[PDB]
């Protein structure tokens, strides 16, 4: 059922059976004020009806103003609801492909993974944990990052599905091949780590005191363009439906959402800028390394991180600290050319200077199949 | 600089079950 709005736009209105003290099986974020279901669990009532979809926001439910409502406050009252439960919705924007069989992928996991211990997990309540040779059913790799999972042998009716990391294969050993940076092909410097280790500043000082070598890969947006803003430079400024278009064709390295408007990097963006002869600077969320380095842009990643806890309290509100460190151990993954233990900016960027810079001499070890 | 992008950096809002 659908209702046109006087001002806004048309709604959506649709009924999913709720169980007494039983989760529907959706997941909900806050964007700005707005409460938008961003997952659908598999197994849920929420899955089976097709009746939500991610992107979809939450205007009421059973006559209830949902929009303004913090997520914390939404949970506590729909797990106090139960019957039919009446949605009113702002259907989805996005563009999921038409519905595939069920495929289930059967792997046997090599590595241990308490979500307790994530700081990452989308949904803590949805954390999946499981040891080395444990069998996981992945039912759902829609979001390659976190996959949808039951774990054989789980005693207690699930009866929803779990959250997986959703990592490549990694080998013990990665064959290598040695690339040598062209003269008029610079590979993109793509910056990685947690958020106040001075990331975004060692960028700007890059960008400034050196700008003749240094550009940026123009992003694309949904907003629309301001006065004094050019359409070439400052973004690709496009209508929602086509950054839609464009994320659903894999057509971007990162992308994210910023008051109500979507902002992100395209691939193309980066591969003109490299085809100028000038360096790619771009600061990524290391969940994006995977996108970025299945194309053949070549990236150079360096991670930059905060000193030890004890030298970090010399240095130094508190709960910055906490988050940091715990972002240190989750580092394992190792995609990155090289670290840069950033205590001093002057110290950093020389060492981060030293690093690009050498890139033109001195030829780098990059997966073999970069260039097979 | 651009300001929206420094945004977009920063991790995405939790997610909680309904």
């Amino acid at each position: 059922e659908s209702i046109g709005q006087y001002g806004g736009e048309t709604v959506k209105i649709v009924r999913i059976e709720k169980a007494r003290d039983i989760p529907l099986g959706a997941t909900v974020r806050n964007e700005m004020d707005s409460v938008i279901i961003s997952r659908i669990v598999k197994g849920g009532a929420a899955e089976k009806s097709g009746l939500l979809h991610e992107g979809d926001e939450v205007l009421e439910i059973n006559g209830i103003e949902i929009r303004g409502k913090d997520v914390n406050e939404v949970f506590d009252l729909l797990s106090d609801m139960h019957g039919t439960l009446t949605f009113v919705l702002i259907p989805s924007q996005q563009i999921k492909p038409p519905p595939a069989k069920e495929t289930v992928i059967h792997v046997k996991a090599h590595f241990d993974y308490d979500p307790s211990d994530d700081p990452y997990v989308p949904c803590r309540e949805l954390g999946l944990s499981f040891q080395k040779g444990d069998i996981l059913h992945v039912i759902s790799q829609e979001d390659p990052n976190w996959w949808q999972a039951y774990r054989e042998g789980d005693e207690d009716n699930q009866p929803l599905a779990g959250l997986v990391p959703g990592k490549e294969e990694i080998l013990t050993y990665e064959e290598m091949s040695l690339y040598h940076q062209p003269a008029n092909r610079k590979r993109p410097i793509i910056l990685i780590g947690p958020q106040n280790c001075g990331q975004n500043e060692l960028r700007q000082r890059l960008m400034n005191k050196e700008k003749d070598r240094f550009a940026s890969a123009v992003p694309h947006t949904t907003r629309s363009r301001r006065d004094q803003e050019v359409a070439g430079r400052d973004y690709h400024f496009v209508s929602r439906q086509a950054f839609e278009a464009d994320i659903a064709a894999g057509k971007f390295i990162e992308h994210g959402e910023f008051e109500k408007n979507l902002y992100g990097t395209s691939i193309d963006s980066v591969r003109q800028v490299i085809n100028s002869g000038k360096i790619c600077l771009l600061s990524l969320r290391t969940q994006s390394l995977k996108t970025l380095r299945n194309s053949d842009l070549k990236p150079y990643i360096i991670f930059i991180a905060p000193p030890s806890q004890e030298r970090l309290r010399a240095l130094l509100e508190l709960r910055e600290i906490i988050e940091k460190t715990r972002e240190m151990e989750q580092n394992n993954g190792h995609y990155f050319d090289t670290a840069i233990v950033n205590s001093d900016l002057d110290k950093a960027y020389q060492e981060l200077l030293r690093l690009i810079n050498k890139l033109d001499t001195e030829p780098q070890w990059v997966p073999s199949t970069w260039l097979r | 600089p651009r300001l929206e992008m420094d945004n977009v950096l920063k991790p995405p809002p939790e997610e909680r079950l309904i």
